[PDB]
RNA sequence: ACGGAAACCUUGAUUCUAACGCUACUUCUAAAUAAGCGUUA
């Protein structure tokens, strides 16, 4: 049973995205600058996946992954004495890790890649700032 | 008489390049000015149209006697050897210049980099209220090289020619290295060196050892 | 219902681009060069559609709707002191999202195309930069 | 009330081409690679009519008409630092859009054509060029 | 049991040869990832 398909990987970001947290005038609390060093090691990740093998690329992974839970446990917005942390609830809304832990090959990977090609894109679209 | 001679060397980047593209392969979350890369790989391109323009321009202020207001005003030196479309002797030239692809990823991979573009920061800074505006550039890494190849014709209309080309075609290089490839290389960009640069005959017959040692040993 | 059909879909781009956001001075705020990749895209997926089934195009169509919500949301025109998006102005008045939901077979996808084809046709018809 | 008509349509195209807007040479501005694609368009139209019923021919038409408002929109001429649109001034000085609008049947349809066919008459005529 | 009967306007023929949608053109121009430390103790 895997969370992402080729059917519901743009739907599950959509859904994903509509419940961020919030500021009291409606504002999103992400912003493109607290996931612009993951957003662009998946889009080299997505690169490298075309041309080498997945044995090669197993590294790359984990070190998506270590730079997912640091960028989650780093990124505080403090507002209004009430501080949150937008990474950390992009990450657990969007069930990123456990997307993680399902990439076994070339297909999982480019899945994975898109969905989060699918979550900036539909971030961006309901007024996330950069 | 007719002969033609490639002219192959290494374009090693001495600082980050940007010479610039559009969005048609940018990342879709990336505030950035894209470079120009290569569709299929992705990875950072030298265009030919790029280094036969700066070098076209460089030479235009060393070999015109006359300052032209168009590529078309050019010289006769300059346009026999890059072309000129209102010349029927020189409408195609004798300088055939090639895109430059990535030759040392697999270098820059042991060394330790974890992509070929990064992305510098800079700002600017406002001189009355000190606030700071901040842009995102994106480069190709310092230590990359690019194949560079460039292939001259010989014929003869090469008489008595060929020696002063090829002195055009090093100053043109040199010039190149004492100048910046396009991009923001007023502020530290685009510093390119020519490395192993030598001049092979493709084709035809033509003896390329004096030539060979004013490129191995001039530069 | 569909909203897209082979008799209404041109004077839907008829209706749609008259409704477009302008400025003060009379002119559009959108640019042939902010929906040049989603032509691009567009036009691609319609040549390739023919040549193969639709059982496979899946990925091309959610990439398609993801790059239309991302160039909604990105392309941003500050004018006269006021922030506006003309790509997502064009993609709400034109129902390009309620359309490309309806997309679930080969003449659908087709008539898309069409739609949007059609939409860049009457804005440039309408003095619409590039 | 119907523009064209049998009796007519080759005296529009007379006066419509003797209306077409001119260089300071007196040469046309409007050339016939300008229009080469919509008489292409026109001529397979026309050929399709003979036996094919008008129910498939709908789409042929609206793909017509949205490129009759493309190249309206697209071909633009710069000269005595003036522009112009020689493909829009022949579209309106002929009366061509809402002529196409009154296509309903195979003999409209072959109308249109015809006086299509009259329109590129004349303007070779007028010393329009290729 | 008719100025009538019988009779192929027919055979053989490539709308073919030659021709680069080409020449010229830097995705370019300026820009420190930087400023503010109050008040209480």
């Amino acid at each position: 049973m895997a969370i992402l398909t080729d059917e519901n990987y743009v739907d599950k970001a959509e859904r994903a995205i509509s419940l961020l947290e919030k500021d009291n005038k409606g504002n999103y609390l992400l912003t493109t600058s607290q996931i612009r060093k993951l957003l662009s090691l998946c889009s080299s990740l997505y690169d490298r996946s075309k041309e080498r093998k997945f044995d090669e690329l197993i590294n790359d992974v984990s070190y998506l992954r270590v730079q997912f839970v640091y960028q989650s446990g780093r990124n505080s917005v403090r507002v209004n004495r009430q501080t949150f942390f937008p990474v950390k609830d992009l990450v657990e809304k969007g069930q990123i890790l456990e997307a993680l832990k399902e990439i076994k090959d070339r297909e999982t990977l480019q899945r994975f890649c898109r969905y989060m090609e699918a979550l900036v894109a539909y971030f961006k679209f309901y007024g996330g700032k950069d | 008489t007719f002969a033609k001679i490639k002219f192959s060397a290494q374009i090693r980047l001495e600082t980050g390049l940007h010479i610039g593209g559009s969005d048609a392969f940018a990342a879709i979350g990336a505030i950035d000015s894209p470079v120009i890369k290569d569709p299929i790989t992705n990875l950072p391109i030298i265009p030919g149209s790029s280094l036969k323009g700066k070098m076209r321009t460089l030479l235009a202020k060393v070999y015109n006697e006359k300052v032209a207001e168009k590529p078309s005003d050019d010289s006769d030196i300059l346009s026999r050897l890059f072309g000129n479309s209102k010349d029927k002797r020189f409408k195609m030239g004798r300088l055939i210049f090639r895109d430059a692809f990535l030759s040392n990823a697999d270098e820059l991979d042991s060394l330790g980099v974890r992509s070929y573009t990064e992305v510098k920061f800079e700002n600017t800074i406002d001189r009355i209220t000190a606030e700071a505006n901040p842009r995102q550039i994106e480069r190709a890494i310092r230590n990359s090289t690019f194949d560079f190849e460039l292939i001259y014709e010989i014929t003869d209309e090469n008489e008595n020619q060929v020696e002063e080309d090829f002195k055009v075609i090093r100053d043109g290089l040199k010039l190149l290295e004492l100048d910046y490839l396009g991009g923001s290389g007023s502020r530290g960009y685009g510093k390119v060196a020519f490395e192993n640069l030598k001049a092979t005959t493709v084709f035809g017959n033509y003896d390329v050892k004096t030539l060979n040692e004013l490129l191995t040993a001039e530069v």
